[PDB]
């Protein structure tokens, strides 16, 4: 909401302003791997005991 | 529209099941489990005289 100033003479009369806005966000989803394979993929689970 | 009698001596032994021991060939050969050998990616058995 902007402020005014209460101004003297032949300036044309001020009258409050108000801003109303919106923005959106944003998203980028992050990734990170892994690898785990064969040999020892199936040594852990029931498969070793 | 018929009947069955059974024999009670004499049984009909379907399949007879060998067992790799009680062989005269197992003489040759000293059996052990090695139960990581799926996994083993190569072994070697290693005895020294």
């Amino acid at each position: 909401h902007q402020p005014l100033i209460a101004r003297d003479g032949p300036h044309p009369v001020e009258q409050p302003v108000h801003n109303y806005m919106t923005k959106v966000i944003d998203r980028r989803a992050l990734n990170a791997a892994f690898s785990l394979a064969t040999e020892a993929i199936a040594l852990l689970t029931g498969e070793a005991l | 529209d018929v009947e069955f009698d059974a024999l009670l001596g004499s049984y009909c032994n379907t399949l007879s099941l060998v067992r790799f021991l009680e062989l005269g060939l197992s003489v040759a050969c000293v059996c052990t489990k090695f139960p990581e050998l799926a996994y083993m990616n190569e072994g070697r058995v290693q005895f020294e005289v």
